[PDB]
RNA sequence: ACAUCCGGGGCGACACACGUGUUACAAUGGGAGGGACAAAGGGCAGCUACCGGGCGACCGGAUGCGAAUCUCUAAACCCUUCCCCAGUUCGGAUCGGAGUCUGCAACUCGACUCCGUGAAGCUGGAUUCGCUAGUAAUCGCGCAUCAGCCAUGGCGCGGUG
C-alpha cells in the first residue's frame, strides 16, 4: 500500500499475511515519523 | 363615478399596425397618440437520388 | 542581464517596471499600459511637478525598509523589485475599467499616501517592528 | 416586437438580430445585408421603412421562433420514434455523434 | 564611396551601406519610418548614430533577411556600429561603451527528446 | 454523408433479392450481413433480419425508415 | 485443432475512480478592416503556377517541378474602429439540418465545410509538479506513420520574450 499523507509511506512485506505484515512495518514508519 | 381614485389621463388613443395597415380608435389610458404594435424520407430520397 | 533604456524617457526603472508587469512576452503591450497610465495621471493630477516624478514619489512611498527573515535589513535592489511587484500586484487586485486605468489609479493613491499598497508596507513595518528583541 | 420578440433597443443591428431564436451572427450579417440596411445602426435608430425590409427579409425564408421550435421538436420526436441507434442514445441520455464515454459527460 | 558592413543577431541578417549624406535610411527599398512603424524599433536602430553625434551626417541602404522585428532590429543596430567603427577607427572605446559593437550569439536552444520543450519537462506525479 | 456524385451505397446482391421478393408478391423474411446497406423506397414492407455480431434482429422496414443503413435498427452492444 | 480461409461484430460499451493533456472562465480581451516580418522540413500521383465553378470544405481544365531551379510556410505584432464589465460581441460542449472528400463500404466507428442551437464555466481547498536565459511563458509552421483520419499525442523549427 501507499499512504498519500502528503509525503509517501510506502511498505511491501511478501508472505501469506501480507495485510498484516506490511501494516506491522507501517505503524513502525509511522511512529518514527511522529517525531 | 368617484373621482380622483379613477386613474386620470384617459386620452382617446389610436393603435396602428405597421405591417397590416389596421387603425383602431379606443380610450386607453396610455388627436389620438400613436402607438405602433408589429401585429418525407422517401420525397427527399428521390429528390437526392431519383 | 543588460537592460534597455526606455524609448521615451531614457530610464532603465522604466523598463524593469514593464518587465514586471509583461505578460507571455508581450512587451509593447505592456509599454502601451505604462504611458496609457502615466497619460491618465498627469492628466488627473494636473500638481507642480511631472508625470514620471510622481511615479517616483509613489514608489519611494510605497517602498519597505526591513524585512523580517528576526527583523534585518533589506538590499536595494530587492527593495525596488518589491515596492514594484507591490505596486503592481494591487493595481492588478484593484477594480476598474482598464489596466491603464487601474494603474494610474494607484499611482496617485500612493502619491496620496493611502492605499493598499500602502497598508502592506506599513503592515509589514509593523511586524518588523514587533519583533525588535531578537534583532 | 419585430417577430413577436423584443429586442435590445441600444446595440447594433447585427449583434441585436442575434436574440431571435433560428438566427446568429452569420444569419444576421446576412439578412441586414440583403435588406440593405447597415449593421452598425442600433435597433432604436431603425427607420420604419428599414424594420419594414428587415421583417419582410426575416419572412420569406430563415424558418425561425416558433415555426423552427415546432420542427426541432417533431425531428427529435421522428428520430426517437422510429427506434434508430441515435433515437436510442437521445431516449437514454448518452453521446451519439462518435464520442465516448466512461471519461466525460 | 560606400563603406560595408554586416550585423547579425538570431536568424536575422543585415547587409549595410554607408555613404556620405544627410538622412535617408532605406530598408529593402522603404523608407526607415514605413519599415519599422516604431519608435523603439527605430530608435534601436538609429542608437549608434544617437551616441556618436553622427546622425543627421550620412546615408544608409540595409538589406535585412530573416527573423523578427527585434532580431532584424539589433542586426541592424550592429552593422551600423561595424561600418562606423569601420569609418572611423578612433570611436571604438565609445561605441564599447554601450556595446553596440558586441555579437550577441543568443539563438533557440534545440528541443530535447522526452520532453515538451528545450528544458521544461513533464508532469511527473 | 456520402458524396451526391455517387449516388446512394445499397447492397446490389440485397437489392436484387427485394425486387425479386417484390415481383413474386410473395412475403418472407431477408437474412443479411449488409449492416451498411442503405434503405430504399423499394425495401418498405419487407422484413430484413440484420446481423449485429451474433444473431439476426429482424426489421420490418417503414417509410419513416428510408435513407437510414440497416445497421442502425441492429444495435450491437447489448447493456443492462 | 491452441493450426487455417472468410463475412459480420468487438478492441470505441459506462454506475463510476485515478493519471496525462486541450480549451476556457475574458479589457494585458473578443470581433471587423488594412499593413510587416521566420527557420527548418516535405513533394510523382505528390506539391501545384494560372484560369473557371462553389459562401466553404472542394471540383474541372492547364503549367512547372524527382526539384538551392517549380510548389507547400505564418501567427502573436502594428494602425483604425465597435463591444464598456454583463454569463456579455466571453465560452463553444451538446444536439438538429445540408454538404465535400478518402475508401468496395463512414450505422456501431472518420476528417473537413456551411447554417441553427447555443450548455458547465466568475481563476478553483487540503495538496501537488516543472523550470533558473534566448530559459519559463506565449505564438504560429513542418515531419514520421498514413487511402482517409479520431494528431489536443510524438518528433522538430523559428517569432516575441
Amino acid at each position: 500500500d501507499k499512504d498519500v499523507a502528503r509525503a509517501w509511506l510506502f511498505s511491501l512485506m511478501e508472505a501469506g499475511q501480507k495485510s498484516s505484515s506490511v501494516q506491522r512495518r507501517l505503524s513502525a514508519l509511522k511512529s518514527f515519523y511522529k517525531y | 363615478m368617484k373621482k380622483g381614485i379613477h386613474p386620470e389621463n384617459y386620452r382617446p388613443v389610436v393603435f396602428k399596425d405597421m405591417s397590416n395597415e389596421d387603425i383602431f380608435i379606443t380610450r386607453s389610458t396610455m388627436t389620438y397618440p400613436l402607438i405602433k404594435v408589429e401585429i418525407g424520407r422517401v420525397d427527399k430520397f428521390m429528390s437526392r437520388y431519383g | 542581464r543588460q537592460i534597455l533604456p526606455d524609448p521615451v524617457y531614457g530610464d532603465v526603472r522604466v523598463t524593469k517596471f514593464v518587465n514586471h508587469l509583461m505578460y507571455d512576452g508581450k512587451k509593447n503591450t505592456a509599454f502601451s499600459i505604462f504611458y496609457g497610465a502615466l497619460d491618465i495621471v498627469k492628466t488627473k493630477h494636473s500638481e507642480e511637478k511631472s508625470a514620471l516624478e510622481i511615479w517616483k514619489a509613489a514608489l519611494d512611498n510605497i517602498t519597505p525598509q526591513v524585512e523580517v527573515k528576526v527583523p534585518t535589513e533589506i538590499r536595494p535592489e530587492r527593495k525596488e523589485s518589491i515596492s514594484m511587484k507591490n505596486l503592481i500586484l494591487y493595481a492588478r487586485k484593484r477594480g476598474g475599467k482598464t489596466m491603464a486605468d487601474k494603474l494610474a489609479a494607484e499611482i496617485v493613491d500612493a502619491f496620496n499616501n493611502q492605499g493598499a499598497a500602502f497598508k502592506r508596507k506599513e503592515d509589514m513595518h509593523r511586524m518588523a517592528e514587533a519583533n525588535r528583541a531578537f534583532a | 416586437r419585430i417577430v413577436g420578440v423584443d429586442l435590445p433597443q441600444n446595440k447594433r443591428g447585427f449583434i441585436a438580430l442575434t436574440y431571435i431564436y433560428g438566427i446568429g451572427r452569420s444569419s444576421a450579417i446576412t439578412i441586414l445585408d440583403k435588406a440593405g440596411v447597415d449593421r452598425d445602426i442600433k435597433v432604436k435608430d431603425w427607420s420604419d421603412d428599414q424594420a419594414a425590409a428587415i421583417r419582410d427579409v426575416i419572412g420569406a425564408g430563415y424558418k425561425v421562433e416558433g415555426d423552427l421550435r415546432s420542427e426541432v421538436q417533431l425531428n427529435i420526436k421522428r428520430l426517437m420514434d422510429i427506434g434508430c441507434y441515435r433515437g436510442i442514445r437521445h431516449r437514454i441520455g448518452l453521446p451519439l455523434r462518435g464520442q465516448s464515454t466512461k471519461n466525460n459527460a | 564611396d560606400y563603406i560595408n558592413a554586416i550585423g547579425r543577431r538570431k536568424a536575422a541578417v543585415a547587409r549595410v551601406y554607408l555613404s556620405e549624406g544627410s538622412g535617408k535610411i532605406v530598408i529593402n527599398k522603404r523608407e526607415i519610418e514605413q519599415y519599422f512603424p516604431s519608435s523603439i524599433l527605430q530608435y534601436i536602430v538609429k542608437q549608434p548614430l544617437l551616441k556618436l553625434d553622427v546622425a543627421a551626417k550620412y546615408d544608409i541602404k540595409i538589406n535585412l533577411r530573416g527573423g523578427g522585428f527585434k532580431g532584424q532590429s539589433e542586426a541592424a543596430r550592429l552593422a551600423i556600429a561595424r561600418a562606423l567603427v569601420k569609418i572611423n577607427p578612433d570611436d571604438k572605446p565609445a561605441l564599447r561603451s554601450e556595446g553596440f559593437i558586441t555579437r550577441d550569439p543568443r539563438v533557440v536552444e534545440r528541443k530535447k527528446p522526452g520532453r515538451p520543450k528545450a528544458r521544461k519537462r513533464f508532469q511527473f506525479s | 454523408s456520402r458524396s451526391l456524385k455517387k449516388g446512394p451505397y445499397i447492397n446490389l446482391k440485397l437489392e436484387k433479392k427485394v425486387l425479386a421478393m417484390n415481383e413474386s408478391g410473395k412475403k418472407a423474411v431477408i437474412k443479411t450481413w449488409a449492416r451498411a446497406s442503405m434503405i430504399s423506397p423499394d425495401f418498405v414492407g419487407h422484413t430484413i433480419a440484420v446481423h449485429n455480431g451474433n444473431k439476426f434482429i429482424p426489421v420490418f422496414v417503414t417509410e419513416n425508415m428510408v435513407g437510414h443503413k440497416l445497421g442502425e435498427f441492429s444495435p450491437t452492444r447489448t447493456f443492462r
